[PDB]
């Protein structure tokens, strides 16, 4: 759809702005840091089933009540469409971590999510929960803060894609709100 | 006064079940065709029954074809805005199998989410026109006359219909046209075991939801399925 | 909009399906070669007041007859409005060399091209040799660099192939 | 099948339409990282006799319970088919390597997988963590290249993945 | 084909229905100017060899850039088949005079005509600057009858408008 | 509606395509014969308590059964609706003399009447022939004009046809 | 479906074997002529409405027999129709050397594509002397032996890909006799 690519191209278009190397440089740290980019979306693709496994127990661990009766979230089919929302939030950031640009989610997914939810009824609360276990976990997955799992990197400095990571995922929970 | 709360009644020829509703009502229903794309692509391919075009590009042209269709279902008029909302409805329950709690209970509220699921489950399955191949020459002709009837329905009378329209320019009048020949052919190219799986689908959109209690108007499916392929009892007015 | 990110993102969701590597691979082809792409793009906008005027009287030679009254070239007023098109044209072209595809090109300047012009009496065949006329004019290692004419060349003939 | 050619020349005949650039950008991402891609193939064709073994027992240690009659396992006939079955899985997981995108795994070794297993009562938990087992067996900088595991090891969580 | 037998008789096979008394008198009105419609055809076929050759040359004059060498009118090779494509064109137009519509046009030689000529680098606005040129070139009470060039020139000018 | 407009200007919107010379044909019949149309709908106008009248018991003639009880005909309160119902066919039928086909008859009075009458024990027998005692009802050069009863006997049997 | 990579793969599927290390030394010439391949396949797609141009206008140099009228090929829609079959074995026939295999080329158009031409009255004949042109001009453009157009290369030889493009046009000369 539309990426850092194409990003310093929309408003040098809306300018007729030819494009020279002023702004070039920018891209230029997006085309140094091509292989750091990478290196953060595949561990983060590497443990997504332990996710959707960790972040809906951590949220049905602070907050039991969508596991009672008559709640939201209890019954058989009605979890399995736990984790069929809850999977495919993480496939969509995803794609916004390797864009440089949130843009793809905010199409295919941030257009009038949030009253398709209470014209269902979920609770918005419980998915700002699980969205930041989601943010919590992929941020100590980018680096090697994790418990156990360790991967094998090249070491340095990657804070400038943690501080991608979280301002994507508030934005789907801005969203969701 | 009474502070105009004075409120008479207005037609609006729609759903009117809420403007959340209704903005909800889309999302969803893309997210069904995002489902069935899903099934259509559930090995990552762009699956060949699907031809959206020509040989010359023609697509953004096909598009003005389908954005008319996009147009053309919005101006339509009272009537036929309100008889494709209840008959969609239960076909909607002839296009699921099973009867549940949920499924309907999106699908007989919300229309465009039946709309989605009578084009996007039944794309996925190889039932529709132009995909299943005709044996012989018999096979075709009661393939041609049951569309023949197709064309009765969508032009009822001495009027044709505004929604079998198919194009607004002179370059999208010849691009519709070469558009199918292409797709016609491509039935027939494209492998030799789902071509074969689409003639025993045939018989499971026409034997179990369209012609229930006639046993002539089922073994017409089960020795001519591909004729029974293209009677596309789905009213959509095309 | 047109590039490897409307690819490979467009295609894993169009499987319903995570970025795998496949996605991951497509981009680095972008990387190796900006360099070679992106000193093409300061050159015609280094030349977007040089080439406009040379292009426009190279095709008015070979097309000569125009400045009569009822057709698409009567006046200057047409001829102040015919500069204006095929900069038009030259816009999208060095915005392609930035995006990689030929993104700005078909969803704004190409598609509909063939349901406009003769309708407006403007003859499409004059559009495609005044772009075949700067198709050839080129020199790759005097002008730009070498790895920079084969983007740039690539499309131009393009334009008379979206034409077709 | 499934790689990028099933992507864009698919698309474009879903489209009816030309093999533009978009078509032709996608398997430029396959070029640049083919050599990353296929020094990974051979390796598990130098061990598809070594690690089948290693993985099986290391299987059968977190799953030992097999053994009883009226099992998966309850003689050595299933597990001379057992050997089997993790070899072809680790047959597909090698041809994706070379196809580039998961081709040889979808249509031949993972659909309809959840409508076999348990009905022929095997475990479909040992069947994953075996797998799992082999996911994590890994050292990039000293079995393979750095470039080689990377495809490797998210087409094995994959597999963990495409089960659920 | 394109009459109004084309409309009648097939919109009441698709309503699927009688020919009704609709459809009884969409060709009363062929009876009473038939007359009018065909002493007009043979006016060109008594100029269909007279009118092909002051067009082409009248084309020629206000598009004289053809005789270069890599162009559409390189030899008189070239302008052998020339008079013979404004002829083709010709043909049809005496024959969509008797058929009523446009019957022979658009079936045979107007659809997919923006296929095919600047493809072969053939000018499209000289084809239909060619065919203007004999558009207005009529004298309605001094060549044929006041009721026969009519439906001529309606034909003519709409040469021009079905390659809009 | 259906008429020579809702065949016309409906098929170039079916075909997406202008109105070409054989949309504007068919209209020119309406014109040479809108004269031989319209002086047949200000007779069963000056006729329309004429023969609404001679026409019911003309059928009750031959349909006598209908005046016992638990019929179509009990009471005078029927017979007080059944001029009512003549004359509705009636009124349609003077109204397809002026749209040209039969415009009001069938989208109004003709679609779905063999799913009433019956279903409110009403003969259908009867209807068709007292309209087929209405269509030989006629005398061509003395009650109109002899271009006038060909457009009013082709109504009438039409609705004895209709019905089948 | 099946690149030049991997048609050692499934005939290796077929033993129950693996790839090697004595089979992949021709693809490690493979991967070794990334570049050399590339450097063929913008020589074509450059001038694509050359060659569709070339080979029709050639096609009606050598046979008059189509222009006739009742003939198959010499009306407008017609011809039209050409340019739409004219196109389309150089549309896959860039795929069976950008993949470097013609199994993207087999199943895409090859099926049923003879059986068809004789069900549309396409007599063969013209058609495969219409792909001899398109053979013989695209191997002067993978080479450096056009007429006039000259583009920029590195030295070296691309008689492989001239002998990879030369069992493409015979095979799809083969499907549609
Ligand atoms: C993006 C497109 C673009 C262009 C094409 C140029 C347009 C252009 N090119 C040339 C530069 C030129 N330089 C040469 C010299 C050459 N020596 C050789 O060995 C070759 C045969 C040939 C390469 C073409 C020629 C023939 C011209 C065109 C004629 C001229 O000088 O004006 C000049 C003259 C001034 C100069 O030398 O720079 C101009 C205005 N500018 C642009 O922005
Ligand atoms: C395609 C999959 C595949 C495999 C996993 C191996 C399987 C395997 N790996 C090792 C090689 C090994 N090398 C190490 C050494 C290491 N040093 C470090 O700094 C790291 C922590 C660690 C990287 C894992 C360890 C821990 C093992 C596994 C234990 C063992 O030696 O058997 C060995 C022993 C012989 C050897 O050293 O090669 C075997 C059979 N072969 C295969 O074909
Ligand atoms: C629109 C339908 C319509 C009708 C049918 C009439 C109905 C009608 N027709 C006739 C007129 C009639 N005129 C004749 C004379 C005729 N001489 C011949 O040479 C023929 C055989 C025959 C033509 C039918 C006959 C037989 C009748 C019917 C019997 C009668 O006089 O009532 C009369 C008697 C008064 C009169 O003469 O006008 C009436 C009320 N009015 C209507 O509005
Ligand atoms: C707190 C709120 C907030 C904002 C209001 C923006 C403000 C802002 N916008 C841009 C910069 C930009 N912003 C846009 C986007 C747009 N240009 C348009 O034509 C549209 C109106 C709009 C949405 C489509 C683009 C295309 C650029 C880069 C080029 C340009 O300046 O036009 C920049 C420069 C750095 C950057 O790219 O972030 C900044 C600070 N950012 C924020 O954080
Ligand atoms: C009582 C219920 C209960 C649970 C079900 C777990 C679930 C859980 N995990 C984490 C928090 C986390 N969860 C993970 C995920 C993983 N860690 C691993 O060792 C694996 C590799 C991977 C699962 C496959 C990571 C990396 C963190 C961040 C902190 C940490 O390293 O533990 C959090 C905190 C989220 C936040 O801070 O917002 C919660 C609630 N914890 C609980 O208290
Ligand atoms: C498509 C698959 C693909 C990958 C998985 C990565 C794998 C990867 N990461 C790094 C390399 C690096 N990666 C990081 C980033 C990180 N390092 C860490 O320890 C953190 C876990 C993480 C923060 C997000 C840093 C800081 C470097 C060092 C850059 C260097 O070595 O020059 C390098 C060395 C190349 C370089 O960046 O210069 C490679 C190959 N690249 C790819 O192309
Ligand atoms: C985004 C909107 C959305 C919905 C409204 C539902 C509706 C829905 N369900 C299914 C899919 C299914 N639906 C059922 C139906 C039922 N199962 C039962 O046991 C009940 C009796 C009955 C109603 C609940 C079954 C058994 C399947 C799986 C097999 C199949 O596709 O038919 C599918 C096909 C694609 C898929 O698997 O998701 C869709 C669109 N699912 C959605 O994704
Ligand atoms: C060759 C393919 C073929 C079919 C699959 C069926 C299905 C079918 N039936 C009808 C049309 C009809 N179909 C029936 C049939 C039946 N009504 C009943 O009460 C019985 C249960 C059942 C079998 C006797 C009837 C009575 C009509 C006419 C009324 C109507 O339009 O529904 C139509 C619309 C036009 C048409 O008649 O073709 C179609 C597609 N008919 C076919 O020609
Ligand atoms: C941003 C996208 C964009 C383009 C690709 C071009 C294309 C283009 N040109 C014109 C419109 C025009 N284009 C031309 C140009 C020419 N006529 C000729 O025969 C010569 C070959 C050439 C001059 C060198 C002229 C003279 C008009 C005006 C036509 C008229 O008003 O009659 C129009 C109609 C709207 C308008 O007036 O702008 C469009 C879309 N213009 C654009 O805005
Ligand atoms: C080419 C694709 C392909 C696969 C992906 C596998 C998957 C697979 N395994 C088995 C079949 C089997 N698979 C196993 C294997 C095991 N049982 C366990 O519980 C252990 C975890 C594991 C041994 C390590 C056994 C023991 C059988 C035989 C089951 C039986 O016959 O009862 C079958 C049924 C047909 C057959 O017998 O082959 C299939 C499709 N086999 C294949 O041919
Ligand atoms: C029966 C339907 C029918 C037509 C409507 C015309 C249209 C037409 N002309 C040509 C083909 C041609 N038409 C022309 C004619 C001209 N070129 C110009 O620029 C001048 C304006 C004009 C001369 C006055 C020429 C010169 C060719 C040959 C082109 C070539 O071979 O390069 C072709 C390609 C096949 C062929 O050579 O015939 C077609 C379909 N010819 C037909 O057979
Ligand atoms: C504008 C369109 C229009 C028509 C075409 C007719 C047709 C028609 N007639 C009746 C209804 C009727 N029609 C008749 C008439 C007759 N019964 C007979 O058997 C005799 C042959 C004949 C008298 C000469 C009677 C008696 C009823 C009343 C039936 C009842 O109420 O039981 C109805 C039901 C609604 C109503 O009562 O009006 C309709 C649609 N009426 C219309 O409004
Ligand atoms: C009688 C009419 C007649 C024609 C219309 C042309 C058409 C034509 N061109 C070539 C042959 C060719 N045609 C081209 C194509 C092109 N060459 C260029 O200089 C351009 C860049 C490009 C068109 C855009 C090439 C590259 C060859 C190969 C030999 C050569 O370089 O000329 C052949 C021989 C095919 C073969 O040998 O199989 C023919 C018949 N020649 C004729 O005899
Ligand atoms: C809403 C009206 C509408 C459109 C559609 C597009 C029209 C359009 N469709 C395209 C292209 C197109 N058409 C289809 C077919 C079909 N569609 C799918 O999303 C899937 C999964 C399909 C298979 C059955 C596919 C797969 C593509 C390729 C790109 C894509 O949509 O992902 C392309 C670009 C490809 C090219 O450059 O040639 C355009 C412009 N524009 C419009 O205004």
């Amino acid at each position: 759809m539309l990426d850092a690519f194409s990003r310093v191209v929309v408003n040098s278009d809306a300018k007729a702005a030819y494009v020279g190397g002023s702004d070039l440089q920018a891209l230029k740290s997006f085309i140094a840091d091509g292989n750091k980019r990478l290196d953060a979306v595949n561990s983060i693709v590497s443990n997504a089933s332990c996710m959707v496994s960790d972040a809906v127990s951590g949220m049905i661990c602070e907050n039991p009540g969508l596991i009672s009766p008559g709640g939201n979230c209890y019954t058989n089919r009605r979890m399995a469409a736990c984790l069929r929302d809850g999977e495919i939030i993480l496939r969509y950031v995803s794609y916004a971590l390797l864009a440089g640009d949130a843009s793809v989610l905010e199409d295919r997914c941030l257009n009038g999510l949030k009253e398709t939810y209470i014209a269902l009824g979920v609770p918005t609360n419980s998915s700002i929960r699980a969205v930041s276990i989601m943010k919590a976990q992929a941020v100590a997955f980018i680096t090697n803060t994790a418990t156990e799992r360790k991967m094998s990197f090249a070491a340095g400095d990657c804070t400038s894609l943690a501080s991608e990571v979280a301002s994507y995922f508030d934005r789907v929970g801005a969203a969701i709100s | 006064k009474f502070l105009g709360t004075l409120k008479r009644s207005k037609d609006p020829s729609g759903l009117r079940l809420g403007f959340y509703g209704r903005k909800a009502d889309d999302f969803m229903a893309r997210s069904i065709a995002m489902q069935a794309k899903a099934s259509a692509a559930g090995s990552g391919v762009y699956t060949t029954q699907c031809s959206e075009g020509a040989s010359k590009g023609m697509a953004e042209n096909a598009r003005t074809a389908s954005l008319a269709k996009q147009f053309r279902q919005a101006q339509r008029s009272a009537r036929e805005m309100s008889f494709d909302y209840y008959e969609g409805r239960k076909y909607a329950m002839k296009a699921v199998g099973h009867i549940c709690n949920y499924e309907e209970k999106i699908f007989q509220q919300y229309n465009k989410t039946a709309a989605a699921y009578v084009m996007g489950k039944q794309e996925t399955l190889l039932s529709c026109d132009r995909y299943a191949q005709p044996a012989n020459k018999a096979e075709e002709y009661i393939q041609k006359s049951v569309q023949m009837q197709m064309k009765k329905r969508s032009i009822p009378y001495g009027v044709y219909t505004t929604s079998c329209a198919d194009g607004t320019v002179k370059g999208m009048a010849e691009n519709a046209r070469v558009a199918k020949e292409s797709a016609n052919f491509r039935a027939r190219q494209m492998s030799a075991g789902a071509k074969a799986a689409a003639r025993f689908n045939a018989r499971r959109v026409a034997n179990d939801w369209h012609n229930n209690g006639c046993n002539y108007e089922e073994k017409l499916t089960s020795r001519f399925p591909a004729a029974a392929s293209s009677v596309r009892p789905t009213t959509n007015r095309y | 909009m047109k590039s490897v990110i409307t690819t490979v993102v467009s295609a894993a969701d169009a499987a319903g399906r995570f970025p795998s590597n496949s996605d991951l691979e497509s981009i680095q082809g972008n990387i190796q070669r900006s360099a070679a792409r992106l000193e093409a793009a300061e050159k015609l906008a280094g030349n977007h007041e040089a080439v406009v005027k040379e292009a426009g009287d190279a095709c008015f030679a070979k097309y000569a007859y125009l400045k009569n009254p009822g057709e698409a070239g009567e006046n200057q007023e047409k001829i102040n409005k015919c500069y204006r098109d095929v900069d038009h044209y030259m816009r999208l072209v060095n915005y392609c060399l930035v995006v990689g595809g030929t993104g700005p090109l078909d969803e704004w300047g190409i598609a509909g091209a063939r349901e406009v012009y003769r309708t407006l009496n403007l003859p499409t065949s004059a559009y495609v040799a005044s772009i075949a006329y700067t198709r050839d004019r080129l020199c790759v290692p005097r002008d730009m660099s070498a790895q920079a004419g084969v983007e740039f060349s690539a499309y131009l003939d393009y334009l008379i192939n979206a034409l077709s």
